[PDB]
């Protein structure tokens, strides 16, 4: 999802 | 043309990025394209062209919602890959935060397109980890609306293909896809195209030295992102296509499997 993708993305970058 | 110090700036840049790129992404455009042409004696993928053969792959491998979140859990280490690589993009992980994820979050799905790209031929796409190859017109064949997921990005990716792309290029062009200014929502526009202008640069460079073949290559690949962006768009329009099939949509639980490998 947009939201889940977001999150992926977030904890990605960490 | 000169070879001056800002050109050898370009290509040390075009370096990292192609390092980073081996670094981040293991399934490389090479090693896709030594299987597809019958090199990879190590991994010689069964193919499937019809349901008998479906049948005999057996080992080997709503409904539609159900692929399509499948398919996106599949994707996690795509996106997580995509993201790893963009941190070694000069400058991207200096910039607001929320600049960093829109670009992604929007980066993410025209560069999986591209990589598909690499998995697929006029014939077929590499499915099960490249030990499976599913053809195209079987794909095309099966019923509504299964059977026009895929074909759109089969017609772009025999047009892309035809580039003729390595994955040097291919490392750049992701980078710059990336660094898109004209993503929605962001915050800083400035750095972002001073980026982007930096690695269009290197594009521009990369394209001249490796395709002495191709005049317009930097144009024609610049336009395959409009391709790339309406392959994006119109997946939103998939999504109302079968919220609005009244038929039945069962589908053989091996090719629900294999579009779960899809995108
Ligand atoms: C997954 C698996 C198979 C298909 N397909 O056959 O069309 C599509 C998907 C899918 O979820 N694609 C996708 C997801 N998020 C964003 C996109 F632009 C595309």
């Amino acid at each position: 999802s947009n939201l889940g993708l977001e999150d992926i993305i977030r904890k990605a970058l960490m | 043309g000169q070879l001056n110090p800002e050109s050898a700036d370009l290509r040390a840049l075009a370096k990292h990025l192609y390092d980073s790129y081996i670094k981040s992404f293991p399934l490389t455009k090479a090693k896709a394209r030594a299987i597809l042409t019958g090199k990879t004696t190590d991994k010689s993928p069964f193919v499937i062209y019809d349901m008998n053969s479906l049948m005999m792959g057996e080992d080997k491998i709503e409904v539609a919602i159900r692929i399509f979140q499948g398919c996106q859990f599949r994707s996690v280490e795509a996106v997580q890959e995509i993201t790893e690589y963009a941190k070694s993009i000069p400058g991207f992980v200096n910039l607001d935060l929320n600049d960093q994820v829109t670009l992604l979050k929007y980066g993410v799905h025209e560069i999986i397109y591209t990589m598909l790209a690499s998995l697929m031929n006029k014939d077929g796409v590499l499915i099960s980890e490249g030990q499976g190859f599913m053809t195209r017109e079987f794909l095309k064949s099966l019923r509504k609306p299964f059977g026009d997921f895929m074909e759109p990005k089969f017609e772009f990716a025999v047009k892309f293909n035809a580039l003729e792309l390595d994955d040097s290029d291919l490392a750049i062009f992701i980078a710059v896809i990336i660094l898109s200014g004209d993503r929605p929502g962001l915050l800083n526009v400035k750095p972002i195209e001073d980026i982007q202008d930096n690695l269009l640069q290197a594009l521009e460079l990369q394209l001249k030295l490796n395709h002495p073949e191709s005049s317009q290559l930097f144009a024609k690949l610049l336009q395959k992102m409009t391709d790339l962006r309406q392959i994006v768009t119109e997946h939103v329009q998939l999504l109302q296509v079968i919220k609005k099939t009244e038929t039945d949509m069962s589908l053989h639980p091996l090719l629900q499997e294999i579009y779960k490998d899809l995108y």
